[PDB]
């Protein structure tokens, strides 16, 4: 089924850094790719980064050499690490799992709740 | 006995398009009447077929396509079509033998704010073959301009989110697919009738 949610977000002085955390629950027959999207309130949804599960990151071109993508399956908790944090970066947070296969049990991919990122001068 | 159609149909979630679902089935009795003039469905097209004479005809398999769409791409769920989801989500082979049902679904699959969980597929490096499905995260090269996996200026990342919201005219409105596909390739007849 997958209910993802999101935790480690609110307001911060700009410069600064934030953890950002997505935890999973009761999973599916796969491990589903993985990424964070951002909405900068006003502009839509969008892309941020992703990690595979060939273990393989991406990053949208914004945010590179200053965010980080990570996992620990052991948790089953998906990190983003920003640093150097400018007010262009506030915005509602989410987590996506992908798709993935296994032979005929396709899951489609989820969202979480979010959590607002906030950063000023 | 009687087939298991009402869970492809009545069904809680659907399929976004690149991601699309199928059941096949087997070994039971297909009444379709109750699909072709149930008129609760929008769109119903048969190809290769009447749609009388299939409720007392026989098969080694049907196969049952379940996704969802906006409704102006549901042209596209027909033979020798061109565009996004035939081209880069799910193609139809084009001496193709089936039905093709959709409905508005607008009712359901949107949200206040707009339900994101339906998805397509934007560019791809090829078009996809008669029934293919993919799944690839993986950025697209749109210029001769390397990627560094940076996603950016001619480097986009290939599936996109709908996000119907209610409010929504007509034509961007979320329709759901069904594409039953007919086969009788040559070890025994498992679906008829009565």
């Amino acid at each position: 089924e997958v209910q993802l949610v999101e935790s480690g977000g609110g307001s911060v002085q700009a410069g600064g850094s934030l953890r950002l955390s997505c935890v999973a629950s009761g999973y599916t027959y796969c491990s589903y790719d993985m990424s964070w999207y951002r909405q900068a309130p006003g502009k839509e949804r969008e892309f941020v980064s992703i990690i595979r599960r060939d273990g393989s990151t991406a990053y949208t071109d914004a945010v590179k050499g200053r965010f980080a993508i990570s996992r620990d399956n052991a948790k089953n908790t998906l990190y983003l690490q920003m640093n150097s944090l400018e007010p262009e970066d506030t915005a509602m947070y989410y987590c996506k799992s992908w798709a993935c296969s296994s032979g005929e049990y396709l899951y489609q991919g989820d969202w979480g709740q979010g959590t607002q990122v906030t950063v000023s001068s | 006995n009687l087939c298991p159609f009402g869970e492809v149909f009545n069904a809680t979630r659907f399929a976004s398009v690149y991601a699309w679902n199928r059941k096949r089935i087997s070994n039971c009795v297909a009444d379709y009447s109750v699909l072709y003039n149930s008129a609760s469905f929008s769109t119903f097209k048969c190809y290769g077929v009447s749609p009388t004479k299939l409720n007392d005809l026989c098969f080694t398999n049907v196969y049952a396509d379940s996704f969802v769409i906006r409704g102006d791409e549901v042209r596209q769920i027909a033979p020798g079509q061109t565009g996004k989801i035939a081209d880069y989500n799910y193609k139809l082979p084009d001496d193709f033998t089936g039905c093709v049902i959709a409905w508005n679904s607008n009712n359901l699959d949107s949200k206040v704010g707009g339900n994101y969980n339906y998805l397509y597929r934007l560019f791809r490096k090829s078009n996809l073959k008669p029934f293919e499905r993919d799944i690839s995260t993986e950025i697209y090269q749109a210029g001769s301009t390397p990627c560094n996996g940076v996603e950016g200026f001619n480097c986009y990342f290939p599936l996109q989110s709908y996000g119907f919201q209610p409010t929504n005219g007509v034509g961007y409105q979320p329709y759901r697919v069904v594409v039953l596909s007919f086969e009788l390739l040559h070890a025994p007849a498992t679906v008829c009738g009565p």
